[PDB]
């Protein structure tokens, strides 16, 4: 009775539809993101329903130094990806400088929570992991209930608790480690979530004097060999 | 079955959605504002996210400012609070559009309280889940502190606490009169009441040392307190 | 509520619309280096129906075709939208749309009912859209949930599972275009054969042009079954 | 505005060793009548950005109030010193405003100069921005002076003159200007340019306001009378 | 400009020049004026080049969408009607378009003339542009229905040559296309009118030609 | 189903009764009394239901210099009705160029309230109002309305009725009317009242402007009784 | 009344070989017998194998180039590949025709090297009419340069031919063309920028000209 | 319900309002369409109280060359027919050629799907049988369901007891046939469900020139022949 | 969100109209009597409330007056609308509005809320009295939106008994004074309770005038 519509607060003081949208995030595949003094690396699992199916794209570009990973409903993620891309390019057209990530994440969070007020609309059933280098590496989590948070390290999706435990164990080493060491730590966390075939793992990097770039297949194979 | 809509009075004459919003806000993080002789000291305790160790240290700040001399803090949901804060900023900007002067604090309080109240009328809008402390300090007028409840009310205080554990914090801060105490001598007592660690707290004030303008405590003043 | 969520995080209307796409005649699509082929079963309920009037296969563009299952009228609306948008792209840019981009447009219209940013309910159709672009041939599956999936080979309709198993058991990457043709006919034969029983279309890498099969082409691959 | 009535005269601006120096006389003419002779014509946008105008006063005041509220909007969304908008951002905003107004055949009857310091590395002024209450040698590439026109055409140079100074002072600047000029050399050069403008321009005045945008912020020198 | 279409025994001939002069200055003598609207209908540019190019391509996209929806090639009459209605919708805006749409459909060989002012006229011998009167003179003098393909081709080439010779705003090259049942052919893709003058009127080339 | 503002099978509208119950639940009392050439409203200065600023609490309001009012009920609804009354008076002055009457303002406010009464999609304002002002014939006017959207003029009113009935020079008339209002509130509440917890507001022919007497004058009047 | 159009002057020359494109343009900006500045570039980069130069009103040119760059970047983000010069050409035509009843006062040359490693130049008027060419010129000086290019490139009035064209000779020819433009055109002068695209990318050279 | 979803997916996967519209269509009177070489015949049942109701309309001439026969709700049929006539004339204005039967059948099916999909509207409780001529001068018949799906038919029946008349038409259609034989086939087909009488049916022959209604005397003679046969 | 709250019952009844009818039935009574040379409408009804500010009988125009039974606020908005429509007809055609046209317009407006989405019917019944070139007019408008043309009628509480009394007492050829006396007789089944309005222009009779009658 208290979860039939999204505008009704529960007697405890909870919005059940928004919490169901936040529960839809857990069904997505695992994604992990970590950073250091310089770089950010984001890794994820490309869903493959059958051997005839190609893997599903997991990471997307937003700007020259911004990229995203998603967990939840893919259409919502596509809508928000288009919104962020148009916002970044509109800032680049109106003014001749890069958009602030803080303003962009605030805009995306406002766009989320605008749908949680009108009874006609529904909350966004997708959680976002925005990785960027504006003046320094940065990772942002955005949840369906309108909130966003900075993160030193981050992970979420199906079976993400083990990777989060690995990050809780190894957070103190990421700041001083080199870029290849950081890539190995991210890949080890992604393995701990679970087999890391060339097809089923997406990985990308962004940092100082390094635009957003998916690591190639040969380099990815070399790094996956180095994981042991 | 009268509590399933904000636009219906129960047989007792009560709107239960407002009471449920009150319960939700009381379940959220604690926020204090206090009126000292040289300034007002405001702070927030983000202890609900103590379990989350992955958060970047001192990044989730519930303290915001308007026109560089009006602190505005909240207890409730983040998105609704950001709507209220952006509306307050827009109203201040409109007042400067028309009149070339900063908006008075109480007119902003009335306008934003009416804006919050406007959502508690229709059957197709979610009422705001946030209690808002808006405050300022002046050399002449001393500290004006206003608390806007989710029901559209707005009340002036000489000290206010909202969020979880508000009763204990209220009776603790009520013990001593702060109209003859400075902010530097008050931060120690605020930390003592927060104990009854330091990366889950936010602070701000508008005293003379900040030239009566918004600021946050530097780590070198945080630590010795 | 059309937009209401479930406690499991799944939208009720999308979950219900997924039940509609199972119902329908079976169709299959195979992609090889030489080209892409889509075969489809016809439902000739009685002799009074004109056979050529009902067409399960059709063109979204000169270089794109599709096999559709589910609620047919919704499919006619979707293909009309796709045709308009594809020709708009060809006007605005003077080239051919990628099949991924057309599939993404069709998926973007699919969940227009949600009104996140006008349709009122989800579509009840699933589409195997094949075609040749600068990246070669490809074949993309889309469903009411709004998710797209590039496939080497795929099937839709009532006998989805059996056709999928037969495709998985008897598909190779480097197989000849005629090899893929006999694969399509064998899969449809096992699911259910003569001219006008099945409709076949092909888009080749050499031509990049839609080509609906007819008499003496349907029978040619029927004559070389194992 | 349908055309100018109360018009402001030329503005001069140059780079020098410690920052920007911008000069304007404090006269606004009502046709051919010195109705006002104490008019502030150079506006402080923020601690490292100032604006000057030549044209109708009402349009300039409108643009100044627009940029002022843009500055408070920027300050409200501030977390660190690098979040502040540089003179490049304000110059692009003014250019877009003038272009959009030009599309409708309804311009702001003005020619605008936007000047200041781009980089934040020379001081920590914007750590605690205050609104209601030795120098450093700054590189030429970290300074900014930019012209914006009624038709929206805009550009940047080491020295910008707007108004009638484009003929009288621009010649002397193109002859005598040099890089790394001292404050005194810049002052005497600007004084000579304003002397020639006062002698040869009817609408000009010999009551000058100089503003310095340096490492210690914006500094309004007390107005003075040009000797002879 | 000079564009000149005309029906004849085996089909339709279309012929155009290739200039895009901006007032007195010649901007380019290599412009394609016979826009292929689709595989059977052919366009033709006169007047404003931007409007003709844009709206003929728009008619092309409209015809492609119609043919894909209904699965049958459109008629010359329907394309002419759509173009005329679209152009009449922009009455009072300053468009400048003179178009000759020729083609083959199930009704037969059909030719139409359309204008930016909503005109639509069905005929068998049309000409547009600044040099249209001269091409009309040559065509109406020499036109016959029972001409062969080569006879009609040389007639069209001669008419275009005379139009370019008299008219200051026409010249460059001449492009002559032939439309038949199964499509169309570019009989002359491009040919300088310099050689046309020194072949037709001044073959001796011993002195300057007196007009 | 009593949720909507629709007719019950007995013909009653229960949402208006529930809103009136909401107004009564605040336990806030205000007494309006007319005089020969003056009108008084005396209201009780307390929150609707230690560090709270008790000077800021008030039920009386200034719609205009001449007209004033006292609203009782929900606080957000009270402020919203105050802003509606000010907008109505301002619109009247703009269109007609002379000051609206208390009577006409009450008519228009209840016309606005009837829209919420009739429309199902609008919640009713839990607000009763008591407006006073002098008319153009130099006589007082005391009008009063409730959440039902029905207004009436009263010789005296409360938001007990018999207590006023038995009780019922310009300076002497003003003094007697103020004493009557204070004594009526004291007798209705049935406990001795301090001057710091009540608020008196007066309009009169001598001073046309709405104004509230200071606490010293209220103390003098209480010591007089 | 206020007339919402000015001519900022200057010139932009474009040439193509079998496997390369050269685009020269002056960097003078002028209101009317006056000089705003002595360095205002007219050529912009769109992709790693395409450039656009233009002459006319400078605000229109700058806004058009920024909008076209934004549209190409959105195209790359959406369609997962970089557009050819022909795709950008049709896009520019549509963008210019969108303002058909209040046009961009800008005449453009779109230079690039296509999929087939073939140099392509598309010249554009204000209202979107456009065509391919081997050589083109826009701006104040164009009526001077274009007869020279017609004489040298496609010699028609010459009975014996010499078509031994190479990159260095073409660069020298374009340098001579812009030099002759500077001599006989008041609005052409100051430095000039020459962009070259042959097989790998863009290479930029600069040349001082007469400062008068 | 100004903009609200009246038709939505059920737990099984059906759009329940569409089947309810089909149930409404099953109440409508029987209507039969038969094709021939260059002409068609449409025969539709009529029910009217004798001696009171004016006999004077289930068949319609849509434009110069099309014709329609519906089964279901009559007011919905009337508004759909008015929209169809408007679109016929709109096409003939926008193309300067008469609307083909295939185009207008597609438009009617599109409109029915649109009312099956838009918010704040109810599905059309009517099935339709259109008959007409194409651009290539061939004649054909299109049957359109309430669910937005259409299809071309050689011969078809809609309305109450449609299955019996359909399976009767299956065993008697013989490709090209004369006008007399076509009309007689239509009469004996539609009379397998409705009572054997002359006044319970109206039948019309569509030719390239115009749609001609068969006079009551011919129908009565053919009814007498049918009665003598059985 | 525009959906009709008033809906047909399974027995073909608009029960919301029935409940509004019940509400006006529970309200205090009013009545009207039409004479050969006049028309009268009268009412029935604290010691602190002012009698001047609560007049149920109101004037729409110079020869049209109105009385109601039901809700006060609904009556005030309908009175404002009636005055606006009368002013609209006077501004358009010049002459003062006819009683029948005003009654038809108000009846249409009252019926509109019976069908418009998201609103309820008016909770009152009106009685218009007036004079024009076609004589004297008395018209009753229900919550349903139906206008009834009467010689004399009663509305509100105990209206059946009052109708029986008036039907026994009423005659067609009565005078203004006899009609006023019969109205007071019907209302009897004090001075301050009754208020009377008679339509020469429409007027409200002061308290002494009812006192002498
Ligand atoms: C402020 C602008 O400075 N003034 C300028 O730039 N001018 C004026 C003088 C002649 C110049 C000229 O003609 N330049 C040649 C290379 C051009 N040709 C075209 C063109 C476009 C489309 C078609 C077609 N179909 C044909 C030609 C566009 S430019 C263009």
């Amino acid at each position: 009775l208290y979860d039939t519509d999204n505008i009704i607060y529960s007697p405890e003081g909870r919005l059940y539809q928004v919490e169901y949208a936040s529960e839809a995030i857990k069904q997505g595949t695992c994604a992990v993101a970590i950073k250091s003094k310089d770089y950010v690396v984001v890794s994820g699992l490309k869903k493959c329903i059958s051997k005839l199916s190609f893997p599903q794209e997991k990471i997307f570009k937003i700007d020259d130094y911004i990229g995203i990973s998603m967990s939840g409903i893919t259409s919502d993620a596509k809508v928000l990806t288009k919104f962020m891309q148009n916002e970044c390019l509109s800032h680049k057209f109106l003014y001749n400088e890069n958009i602030n990530i803080e303003s962009l994440v605030r805009s995306v969070a406002d766009k989320y929570q605008k749908n949680t007020q009108k009874s006609s609309k529904r909350a966004f059933g997708v959680g976002l992991m925005i990785a960027a280098y504006h003046n320094e590496p940065c990772i942002f989590e955005t949840r369906p209930n309108g909130s966003y948070f900075e993160y030193d390290a981050l992970s979420f999706g199906a079976r993400s608790h083990a990777s989060k435990t690995y990050l809780e164990k190894n957070l103190h080493l990421f700041e001083e480690c080199s870029l290849e060491e950081l890539i190995l730590h991210c890949l080890k966390a992604l393995k701990c979530s679970l087999e890391l075939t060339i097809s089923n793992t997406a990985l990308a990097v962004v940092g100082k004097n390094h635009p957003w770039q998916e690591i190639s297949s040969l380099q990815l194979e070399e790094y996956l060999s180095k994981v042991k | 079955g009268y509590d399933l809509s904000v636009s219906t009075f129960s047989p007792d004459g009560r709107l239960y959605q407002v009471e449920y919003i009150y319960k939700s806000i009381n379940n959220n993080n604690t926020a204090l504002c206090l009126e000292c002789k040289d300034g007002i000291i405001c702070c927030c305790i983000n202890s609900n996210m103590d379990k989350n160790k992955m958060i970047k240290k001192n990044s989730y700040n519930r303290i915001y400012h308007v026109n560089n001399n009006i602190i505005i803090t909240y207890s409730g949901f983040d998105g609704d609070a950001r709507n209220i804060i952006d509306r307050a900023r827009s109203e201040a900007n409109t007042y400067y559009y028309n009149f070339h002067t900063n908006i008075p604090l109480h007119i902003l309080v009335n306008r934003i309280s009416l804006y919050i109240h406007a959502y508690t009328l229709y059957w197709h809008m979610r009422p705001f889940a946030a209690s808002i402390i808006i405050s300022s300090f002046n050399e002449k007028d001393k500290g004006d502190i206003y608390c806007i409840e989710p029901n559209g009310a707005c009340y002036k205080y000489s000290g206010i606490v909202i969020g979880k554990n508000k009763e204990m914090f209220k009776t603790e801060i009520e013990k001593k009169d702060y109209k003859d105490i400075n902010v530097r001598d008050a931060i120690e007592d605020i930390y003592k009441f927060i104990l009854t660690l330091q990366n889950l707290v936010n602070f701000s004030w508008i005293c003379k040392e900040s030239s009566y303008e918004f600021q946050n405590i530097h780590e070198e003043i945080l630590t010795p307190a | 509520g059309v937009n209401t969520f479930s406690p499991e995080g799944r939208l009720f209307q999308v979950e219900y619309a997924l039940g509609a796409i199972k119902l329908g005649s079976t169709a299959v699509g195979i992609c090889v280096n030489d080209g892409v082929i889509l075969a489809s079963e016809r439902r000739i309920s009685s002799t009074l129906i004109e056979k050529d009037s009902v067409e399960k296969l059709l063109s979204i563009d000169d270089h794109i075709g599709c096999a559709m299952s589910g609620l047919m009228a919704d499919a006619r609306t979707l293909i009309d939208y796709a045709r308009v948008e594809c020709n708009h792209y060809k006007f605005i840019y003077n080239e051919n749309i990628n099949i991924k981009s057309c599939v993404e447009l069709i998926s973007e219209l699919a969940l227009d009912f949600s009104n996140l940013s006008i349709m009122s309910r989800p579509f009840g159709v699933a589409l195997l859209i094949g075609g040749v672009d600068k990246n070669g041939p490809c074949l993309w599956y889309t469903e009411p949930s709004g998710t797209n999936t590039r496939f080497s080979a795929a099937s839709i309709g009532s006998a989805q599972e059996g056709a999928e198993l037969l495709l998985q058991e008897n598909y190779k990457k480097d197989m000849t275009f005629e090899q893929a043709e006999i694969l399509a006919l064998t899969v449809l034969r096992q699911v259910m054969l003569s001219t006008s029983n099945v409709e076949i279309c092909a888009i080749k890498k050499s031509d990049q042009t839609f080509y609906k099969y007819n008499t003496d082409d349907i029978s040619r691959i029927i004559d070389v079954l194992p | 505005t349908l055309g100018p009535v109360v018009t402001g005269t030329s503005v001069i601006a140059i780079k020098y060793k410690h920052g920007i120096m911008i000069a304007a006389d404090r006269k606004a003419s009502y046709g051919s009548y010195a109705k006002f002779q104490n008019v502030e014509r150079i506006f402080k946008i923020n601690n490292k950005t100032v604006m000057g105008f030549s044209g109708e006063l009402a349009d300039a005041q409108y643009l100044h109030e627009l940029l002022t509220r843009k500055n408070i909007n920027n300050l409200s969304e501030k977390k660190r010193k690098e979040d502040m908008y540089t003179p490049q951002h304000y110059h692009s905003y003014v250019s877009r405003v003038f272009y959009v107004r030009k599309n409708r055949i309804d311009p702001l009857f003005n020619n605008i100069i936007i000047a200041g310091i781009n980089s934040q590395k020379y001081d920590n002024n914007d750590d605690n921005v205050l609104l209601y209450t030795e120098y450093k040698e700054i590189h030429k590439d970290d300074l900014y002076i930019g012209f914006v026109d009624m038709h929206g055409t805009n550009f940047c140079d080491d020295y910008i003159t707007t108004g009638y100074a484009r003929y009288f002072a621009l010649t002397l600047l193109r002859d005598h200007y040099k890089d790394n000029m001292t404050e005194e050399e810049a002052r005497i050069l600007i004084n000579e340019c304003l002397r020639i403008l006062y002698f040869r321009d009817a609408t000009s005045s010999n009551f000058i306001q100089i503003v310095k945008v340096t490492s210690k912020g914006v500094e309004y020198e007390e107005p003075y009378i040009l000797p002879c | 400009t000079t564009t000149l279409a005309f029906k004849f025994k085996d089909g339709i001939i279309v012929a155009v020049d290739s200039r895009a002069s901006m007032g007195s200055f010649i901007s380019s003598q290599n412009v394609e004026k016979i826009i292929e609207i689709n595989k059977n209908i052919l366009g033709t540019m006169a007047g404003g080049a931007a409007d003709c190019l844009y709206w003929e391509k728009y008619l092309g996209k409209i015809i492609k969408i119609y043919e894909l929806r209904n699965n049958e090639k459109i008629s010359v009459r329907a394309a002419s009607t759509i173009l005329s209605n679209i152009l009449y919708q922009y009455k009072g805006y300053g468009l400048c378009c003179g178009i000759i749409l020729s083609g083959y459909d199930h009704t037969g060989f059909n030719m139409f003339y359309v204008d930016d002012s909503g005109k639509k006229v069905e005929g068998n011998l049309f000409s547009c542009g600044s040099g249209s009167t001269y091409a009309y003179s040559i065509l109406d003098s020499a036109y016959d229905y029972n001409l062969n393909l080569d006879q009609a081709v040389e007639l069209a080439r001669n008419a275009i040559y005379h139009a370019t010779f008299r008219d200051g705003g026409s010249g460059g090259k001449v492009r002559v296309f032939h439309i038949h049942k199964n499509g169309y052919d570019k009989i002359i893709e491009g040919e300088d009118v310099f050689d046309l003058h020194y072949h037709y009127t001044n073959p001796e080339q011993k002195d300057q030609y007196v007009m | 189903d009593r949720h909507l503002t629709i007719f019950s099978p007995d013909g009653n509208l229960y949402q208006i009764e529930y809103a009136i119950k909401a107004v009564k639940n605040t336990n806030i009392t205000s007494v309006g009394v007319k005089g020969e050439n003056c009108a008084v409203i005396i209201s009780q200065k307390k929150m609707a239901t230690k560090l709270l600023d008790y000077n800021n609490i008030t039920n009386i309001y200034n719609i205009t210099d001449e007209i004033g009012c006292s609203m009782v009920g929900m606080p957000g609804d009270c402020l919203s009705m105050v802003y509606k009354a000010r907008s109505e008076a301002s619109e009247f002055l703009y269109s007609n160029g002379y000051n609206v009457n208390a009577e006409t303002l009450c008519r228009n406010i209840c016309d606005k309230i009837q829209v919420y009464t009739q429309h199902a999609y609008m919640r009713l304002h839990a607000c009763s109002g008591m407006i006073i002002g002098i008319d153009e014939n130099n006589k007082p006017e005391l009008f009063k309305f409730d959440p039902s959207g029905f207004c009436a003029g009263y010789r005296a009113c409360v938001i007990s009725i018999s207590v006023l009935e038995r009780l019922l020079t310009i300076d002497e008339d003003i003094r007697n009317t103020t004493i009557l209002a204070i004594e009526a509130l004291q007798t209705i509440l049935a406990f001795d009242l301090k001057a710091s917890e009540i608020e008196v507001a007066i309009v009169s022919t001598k001073n046309r402007n709405f104004t509230q007497i200071s606490e010293k004058e209220i103390d003098n009047y209480l010591t007089y009784i | 009344r206020w007339y919402p159009y000015i001519d900022n002057g200057g010139t932009v020359i474009g040439l193509t070989g079998k496997d390369y494109v050269i685009l020269a343009a002056d960097t003078r900006l002028s209101l009317s017998y006056s000089i705003y500045t002595r360095f205002c570039p007219k050529i912009s980069k769109l992709t790693d194998k395409c450039i656009i130069g233009s002459s006319g009103m400078q605000s229109d040119i700058k806004t058009l180039h920024s909008l076209l760059q934004k549209k190409i970047q959105l195209f790359v983000l959406e369609h997962s590949h970089y557009p050819d010069i022909h795709v950008i050409a049709r896009l520019l035509c549509v963008i210019l025709y969108s303002r058909r009843f209040f046009p961009y006062y800008a005449f453009n040359i779109l230079a690039g090297v296509d999929e087939n490693n073939k140099g392509v130049l598309y010249n554009y008027d204000s209202v979107g009419s456009y065509c391919e060419a081997t050589h083109s010129c826009v701006g104040s000086g164009s009526q001077l340069i274009l007869p020279i290019l017609d004489n040298r490139v496609e010699q028609k009035n010459q009975l014996i031919k010499n078509t031994n064209f190479n990159l260095g000779d073409d660069i020298n020819f374009v340098k001579d063309a812009i030099t002759s433009a500077t001599e006989r055109d008041i609005y052409t002068g100051d430095k000039t920028l020459i962009y070259v695209i042959d097989k790998m990318g863009i290479n930029v050279n600069t040349l001082d000209l007469k400062q008068d | 319900s100004y903009d609200r979803a009246i038709t939505v997916f059920s737990p099984d996967g059906h759009l329940l309002q569409v089947e309810h519209a089909l149930e409404a269509v099953k109440k409508g009177g029987c209507a039969v369409a038969i094709k021939s070489s260059n002409f068609a015949v449409l025969a539709v049942e009529k029910k009217n109280i004798p001696k009171l109701q004016n006999p004077k309309e289930k068949l319609i001439k849509l434009d110069e060359h099309n014709c329609l026969a519906f089964a279901g709700l009559n007011a919905d049929a009337r508004v759909l027919v008015n929209k169809t006539r408007l679109e016929c004339q709109r096409y003939y204005l926008n193309m300067d050629e008469p609307a083909p039967v295939d185009y207008i059948a597609k438009y009617v099916a599109k409109v029915q799907q649109k009312f099956t999909h838009r918010g704040g509207v109810r599905p059309f409780g009517i099935a339709t049988l259109i008959a007409g001529f194409k651009n290539n001068k061939e004649i054909c018949i299109y049957q359109t369901e309430p669910s937005g799906i259409y299809a071309a038919w050689k011969a078809q029946a809609i309305g109450k007891n449609a299955k019996i008349v359909q399976e009767f038409l299956e065993k008697n259609y013989q490709e090209n046939m004369e006008q007399k034989d076509c009309i007689f086939l239509a009469l004996k087909a539609i009379f397998e469900v409705v009572e054997l009488s002359s006044k319970n049916v109206e039948v019309a022959l569509l030719t390239e020139k115009d749609l001609t209604f068969i006079e009551e005397q011919e129908i009565n003679s053919m009814v007498e022949l049918i009665d003598q046969e059985r | 969100y525009s959906f009709s709250l008033t809906t047909f019952s399974p027995t073909g009844k608009l029960v919301q109209i029935e409940y509004a009818l019940n509400r006006v039935s529970s309200s205090s009574p009013a009545l009207g009597i039409r004479a050969k040379n006049g028309v009268i409408i009268a009412t029935e009804k604290n010691e602190l409330i002012e009698e001047n500010s609560i007049f149920k009988i109101q004037q729409i125009s110079e020869h049209i007056g109105i009385v109601y039974a039901g809700m006060p606020g609904d009556f005030r908005v309908l009175l404002k609308r009636a005055r606006k429509e009368a002013i609209r007809y006077s501004l358009q055609y010049g002459s003062e509005i006819l009683v029948k046209e005003l009654v038809k317009i108000i009846a249409s407006i009252v019926q509109e809320f019976t069908q418009t989405g998201g609103v309820r019917p008016f909770g009152l019944s009106l009685l218009i009295c007036g004079v024009d070139v076609y004589g004297y007019h008395l018209y009753q408008i229900d919550p349903s939106g139906c206008y009834f043309n009467w010689m004399a009628t009663c509305v509100g509480k105990d209206y059946q008994n009052n109708m029986s009394f008036l039907e026994k007492r009423y005659n067609k050829d009565i005078e203004i004074e006899d009609a006023i006396h019969t109205a007071i007789l019907t209302l009897k089944e004090n001075e301050k309770n009754i208020e009377i309005g008679v339509a020469k222009p429409f007027k409200i009779l002061t308290q002494n005038e009812i006192k002498d009658y």
